């Protein structure tokens, strides 16, 4: 299958893959106000399915931690949302075994959402309130299998974004994961056995996302 | 196949954003865009867009966009959409009208100056570079000298700050050769917001060693990415440079070798030079200027400057040097900068490192040391200090001045400023009555070593004057173009002081074409107002905007408004063919994608139309010396009865007019002129643009060449020199002779830009033919030597610490002149020096998402999704001290105006410990206007004050005072 290595500590928070994403998609705009933060939409949406998450740490000195997330659906390799779905009926949520994409069908709309959402350790499905329908990232599924990166990949200009198979990825994660730890000495790897889309955080997970990691 | 793009085609592009030049692909309905991503062949982007270039779909296909050209009639409250037929004819009668009322033939002292004073014209950067010439000949053939674009109020100081250092104004690297920089510092720049695919570069030198420094006032996403980060007061950049000059001096961290042969250290000072208590000599206080004539070098009998080899002469400039920058000692650097004592020992000792032969630093900067009253003499310091350290001339060194818009560089380079023709030719003044006289004024050198390549300005200037005026002899043609008085200081032609004398009805016609100053103008209520009163606005913009709808904005009725507003709606980027040149000067070709939306169209076929009716209403009617008009090379700009961007951009390079021998060769009639070497004073070349002589040769567009492929030598620093075409000659790295000792051996083999070997120059282009040691490397200079000492500028030969107009102290540790003295000011505007009312710094900035005013950026609901209102960043500490909550309402005001924002507090900004007390300081966006969107707020220029530096009269947007107030 396919796999995303996520290297954190390049990350420059230009939302580049927020905006590549919607359009890709043609998704549309949701309506938002400035709160106090950068941070916009808020949370992922039925029509948001990336929004880079802005966190503030308080440091010893001059300047902070200035911790940015692009948030997205993991793919899991055993996704227990499939395994919740599959309760209420099976095609609501399928896995495609060549790339090792986790796809939300309009099925979805007839399986119970919130169990469906519940089942993710990483808080990614929502719910369209009208249609009941679950939307999330589905990893450019369509661009991957027509020989194309996923468009927040390509669209990454600091190489936080990578993308290839398993073996590639976990590879290159492991060796960047050593260079990392020069400049930032606790950064560790999200869940990297269990899923295809593996973060690079500079320090604790929790402090970039409560669910950064399971 | 993908469904999105299966029945689409595929043209490539550039990005109409900023100056990194990022390559798009657009897929075009086989016939509107469908789809645009970046282009992964692109050698600086490799595919990657930042939020802007990634949302040029929802800027070119946007329902808000201007279907077919708008006018308002006088007092009316609404538009009405006429043809491009009643747009242009009605047009080019009130340019004729108009000019033939206010033309002036001969000056008050007798002078020929063949000008009109009653038009002004801003922009514009956003223009392709073939529109953007066109343009200005087009205005300065109507006789126009008040013509100014973005550069004015951007990068304008960064011309006369590196032209006075090394002899050009460019930035003098480029994106790619960041990746060799050893360390990167970032200072008055925001880079990984503002320039983001320049990240990609930045990062990939971390990966190799190199140390990342940010320093500015704010914690920002660039400051996220940094080894190390500094706050600096805004308007405090000279004592922290001043500061570095001392430290290198002191420790020895100066390039011994460099600095003596490349630099003028050695040059000797005339004795007339002396500063005391923050006055340097020769200053007259009555009429706010110094007399340069007291800066002058001591010269030999030949007029060469005289020099020490031995640097043991007590007016050497190096020894001036020691002594000016002595005062600049830790304690008083921290004292006025609130960077600590730390701080500056940790980024000076990180960066003096590179002082080594064998390692490189690089700054970039932008409109944070621009937007200054002393923006020039914040430039001159780092150029100094890159001197000292001999990182001229080096891969991952130079300066690295950010340039703005994607074609800011081109817009400049074609001489859409009040004081220069294209190629930095400057404006004729009323004491230049001859073409002789003209080139009188370029100083020659009596230095065998010494290129002084400016000596072939008259090769450049005729070639210019041919290109059109074909049929007439330079020196006859030469008395068309219009003259500026030389008894008058240059800003009384800039940007500030033509709103100042629109705001006392001395403009008849304003042409705003691609910009917004109803909000990109400093001191917005002002230059609102002052728009009233002129008779007729003309508008080349995308969308309707806050500019082209002054007569109704926050307190505006067409009860007492009377001006004859037309819109001209003009294509997007991706609709065009044409060039833009990027920050490293890379002239990149771009092509149609789609066809242009609702009838509307390009720029150039805007203006040639339009142009063309006033030269057909001569033709018919009189009118006022039609001379320049009618006689305008203008059958070498088209091919279908529409403008060409393909025969623009060949006039541009040149053309023999007849068969001509030159350099020892023959060329024949009518084929292209291969570098601007081959250009001639006789008339026989042509020549729109002596920098783009060789961008379109014989051997056909080097523009439109997409070729990564390099030497081994090319391919360790990313020269990428098949890929486009850069001025000048396609030099990469500019004064890249400094990169190699006197034998022509690189100071660091393993990052060389140049090499001598088979009685040649390997890698770049050389910055100047000749053997090794046989020349001095900055050939645009006069002298020849990277300037110590730039005895040039309008406030002295070496930068000193001033205070902004409106600062947060009342005595300047330095010495007993507070403020710049002799910086641009209107005679009566008010300036709040610690005025009770306004006890906070003032600044303004960009965020990633949004573009300038936001005019395009505010139409895109992507962008306005992530970032949909105007804010007022705060620290805890001024937080708590005002009440104030973050996301609660603020009023932030100045004496020239108030605005509401929404208060993000953060421990991204903190007080600036100046003199033992604790300044606080309001961070404001410029992105936003009145008209869209909904509760997004207003521009920020509705505080920024209308004076600043007194070489360019670029406005003190980065450093003024305000209140913020809870609502
Ligand atoms: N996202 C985005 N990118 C853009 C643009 C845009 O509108 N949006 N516009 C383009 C244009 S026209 C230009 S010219 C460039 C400009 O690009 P930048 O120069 O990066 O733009 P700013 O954000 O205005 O200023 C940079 C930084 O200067 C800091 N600063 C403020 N005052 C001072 C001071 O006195 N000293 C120092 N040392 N720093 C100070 C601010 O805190 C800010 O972080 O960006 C270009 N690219
Ligand atoms: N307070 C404060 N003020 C500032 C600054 C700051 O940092 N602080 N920055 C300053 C700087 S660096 C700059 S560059 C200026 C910019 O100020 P302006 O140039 O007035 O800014 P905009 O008009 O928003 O941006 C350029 C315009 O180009 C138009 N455009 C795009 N494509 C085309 C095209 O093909 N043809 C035409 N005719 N127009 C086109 C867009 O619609 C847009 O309106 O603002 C300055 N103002
Ligand atoms: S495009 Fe890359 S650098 Fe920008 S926010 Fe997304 S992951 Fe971070
Ligand atoms: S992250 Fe959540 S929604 Fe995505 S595959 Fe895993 S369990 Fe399913
Ligand atoms: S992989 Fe595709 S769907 Fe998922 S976040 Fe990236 S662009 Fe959006
Ligand atoms: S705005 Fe600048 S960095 Fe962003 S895609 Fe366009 S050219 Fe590249
Ligand atoms: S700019
Ligand atoms: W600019």
């Amino acid at each position: 299958g396919k796999m995303f290595f996520v290297d954190l500590s390049r990350c420059t928070a230009c939302r580049g893959c927020q905006i590549a994403c919607k359009q890709w998609k043609n998704l549309p705009a949701e309506e938002t106000r400035n709160t106090g933060s950068h941070q916009n939409p808020p949370d992922l949406s039925y029509v948001t399915l990336k929004t880079v998450r802005f966190t503030e740490k308080s440091r010893k000195g001059p300047g902070i931690d200035w911790l940015f997330f692009p948030e997205q659906c993991r793919h899991c390799v055993e996704p227990p949302c499939k395994g919740q779905a599959d309760v209420d009926l099976e095609g609501a949520v399928v896995k495609d075994e060549t790339t090792g994409a986790v796809l939300f069908t309009e099925l979805t709309a007839k399986v119970d959402g919130e169990s469906v959402r519940s089942a993710c350790p990483y808080d990614i499905p929502r719910i369209d309130p009208v249609t009941k329908r679950l939307s999330k990232c589905d990893m450019c599924n369509d661009r991957v299998q027509n020989g194309l990166l996923p468009a927040c990949v390509k669209t990454c200009p600091t190489g936080t974004m990578n993308f290839g198979d398993e073996q590639e990825m976990l590879a290159l994660a492991e060796k960047r994961l050593a260079e990392v730890k020069k400049t930032y000495p606790g950064a560790v790897l999200g869940d990297p056995n269990d899923v295809r889309v593996v973060y690079l955080f500079t320090r604790d997970p929790k402090d970039f996302y409560e669910h950064a990691v399971a | 196949e993908l469904q999105k793009l299966q029945w689409a085609k595929q043209t490539t592009s550039i990005c109409c954003y900023c100056a990194v030049g990022c390559g798009l692909i657009v897929h075009t309905a086989k016939g509107r865009a469908v789809n645009v991503e970046g282009d992964p062949d692109h050698p600086i982007n490799e595919g990657s867009l930042c939020p802007k270039g990634a949302s040029i779909f929802q800027l070119g296909e946007n329902d808000q966009r201007g279907t077919q050209p708008l006018y308002r009639a006088p007092f009316s409250d609404t538009w009405k959409p006429v043809t491009w037929d009643f747009a242009l004819t009605e047009i080019a009668k009130r340019i004729k009208k108009t000019r033939d009322a206010s033309f002036t033939e001969k000056n008050a002292a007798g002078d020929l100056v063949n000008r009109t004073e009653a038009i002004a014209s801003f922009g514009s950067a956003a223009m392709d570079n073939e529109e953007c010439w066109a343009y200005g000949n087009i205005l300065r053939s109507l006789g126009l000298v008040y013509i100014e674009h973005q550069a004015r109020i951007c990068h304008s100081p960064t011309v006369p700050a590196l032209a006075e250092s090394f002899g050009r104004g460019a930035m003098t690297n480029h994106w790619n050769d960041l990746a060799n920089s050893d360390c990167i510092l970032i200072m008055g720049s925001n880079a990984a917001e503002n320039h983001p695919i320049a990240f990609k570069w930045v990062l990939r030198a971390k990966d190799k060693g190199a140390t990342l420094i940010h320093v500015d006032p704010r914690f920002t996403r660039t400051s996220a990415r940094c080894d190390v980060y500094a706050p600096i007061r805004s308007g405090a950049d000279i004592p922290f440079l001043g500061g570095l000059i001392k430290y290198i001096l002191d420790n020895k961290l100066y390039f011994t070798d460099y600095v003596r042969e490349y630099t003028n250290a050695s040059l000797i000072v005339g004795e007339k030079f002396s500063f005391k208590d923050g006055l340097f000599s020769g200053y007259d206080a009555a009429n706010k200027k110094y007399d340069k004539s007291m800066w002058a070098f001591e010269l030999d009998a030949n007029g060469v400057p005289k020099r020490d080899p031995a640097l043991k002469h007590p007016r050497c400039v190096i020894n001036l040097l020691k002594k000016h920058y002595e005062r600049y000692n830790l304690d008083k650097v921290a004292a006025i900068t609130g960077t600590s004592k730390e701080q500056l020992q940790q980024v000076y000792k990180a960066y003096a490192a590179t002082g080594k032969p064998d390692k490189a630093g690089t700054i970039m900067y932008a409109m944070g040391w621009t937007q200054h009253s002393v923006g020039v003499q914040n430039i001159r310091a780092m150029a100094m200090i890159q001197l000292l350290l001999g990182n001229i001339g080096v891969a991952g060194g130079g300066v690295n001045a950010l340039r703005g818009e994607s074609n800011v560089q081109g817009s400049t380079d074609q001489g859409l400023l009040a004081h220069i023709w294209p190629g930095y030719n400057p404006v004729p003044n009323s004491k230049a009555a001859t073409l002789e006289l003209y080139n009188a004024a370029t100083p020659q050198s009596k230095d065998p070593m010494s290129v002084n390549w400016w000596q072939n300005r008259p090769k450049y200037v005729a070639s210019y004057l041919k290109a059109l005026y074909p049929d007439e002899e330079p020196a006859a043609a030469y008395d068309y173009l219009p003259r500026i008085d030389a008894g008058r200081k240059l800003t009384d032609y800039f940007w500030l002081n033509i709103f100042e004398k629109m705001d006392k009805g001395e403009f008849k016609g304003l042409f705003a074409w691609g910009m917004n100053p109803a909000c990109g103008g400093a001191n917005a209520n002002k230059n609102r107002k002052a728009m009233g009163k002129l008779e007729w606005l003309v508008n080349v913009n995308l969308f309707e905007n806050e500019t082209s709808s002054f007569w109704k904005g926050p307190g505006m009725n067409p009860a007492e408004i009377g001006t004859e507003v037309f819109f001209l709606p003009c294509c997007v980027s991706i609709e065009k063919e044409g060039s833009v040149a990027n920050s490293g000067r890379w002239m990149q070709w771009r092509y149609r994608g789609p066809k242009p939306y609702a009838e509307t169209k390009p720029d150039g076929d805007i203006m040639l139309d339009m142009f063309k009716k006033v030269r057909e209403l001569y033709a018919k009617e009189g009118g006022a010396y039609p001379a320049p008009i009618a006689k305008l090379n203008i059958a070498d700009w088209e091919e279908h009865n529409e403008f060409s961007p393909t025969k623009v951009a060949k006039l541009m390079n040149g053309y023999f007019l007849k068969d001509t021998e030159v350099g020892g060769k023959q060329f024949k009639k009518g084929q292209q002129v291969p570098s601007f070497a081959f250009l001639t004073a006789d008339g026989s070349t042509c020549s729109g643009n002596w920098l783009h002589a060789g961008s379109f040769t014989d051997a056909g567009n080097l523009m439109a060449r997409r070729d990564k492929t390099q030497t081994p030598e090319q391919a360790r620093i990313g020269l990428f020199p098949n890929w486009s075409f850069c001025w000048p000659v396609n030099r990469r790295i500019l004064y890249n002779r400094a990169s190699v000792d006197k034998t022509g051996k690189p100071w660091n083999p393993a990052k060389a830009v140049i090499e001598w070997k088979d009685g040649k120059w390997v890698g770049d282009v050389v910055d100047g033919g000749g053997d090794p040691g046989t020349k001095h490397p900055f050939i645009m200079q006069t002298h020849g030597f990277g300037a110590l000492y730039g005895p040039g500028r309008e406030e002295g030969p070496f930068p000193e610490h001033y205070e902004p107009l409106e600062c947060p102290v009342s005595k300047n540790p330095f010495s007993k002149q507070l403020h710049n003295p002799v910086a641009f000011q209107i005679e009566g505007e008010k300036k709040a020096v610690c005025d009770p009312r306004y006890p906070f710094i003032g600044t303004t900035y960009r965020v990633t998402e949004h573009w300038q005013t936001g005019l395009m950026t505010r139409r895109c609901a992507w962008l306005v999704e992530a970032e949909p209102q105007i804010f007022c960043e705060i620290s805890k500490e001024l937080a708590k001290l005002r009440g104030i909550g973050n996301g609660d309402t603020v009023k932030v005001s100045s004496l020239r105006g108030a605005l509401e924002a929404v208060a993000i507090v953060t421990e991204r900004i903190r007080p600036f410990k100046i003199e033992g007390v604790d300044v606080h300081m309001v961070g404001l966006p410029w992105h936003y206007g009145w008209m869209v969107p909904k509760n997004g707020g207003d521009t920020a220029n509705l505080l920024t004050p209308s004076a600043g530096d007194p070489n360019t009269g670029i406005p003190e947007t980065k450093a003024f005072m305000v209140d913020v107030r809870k609502v």
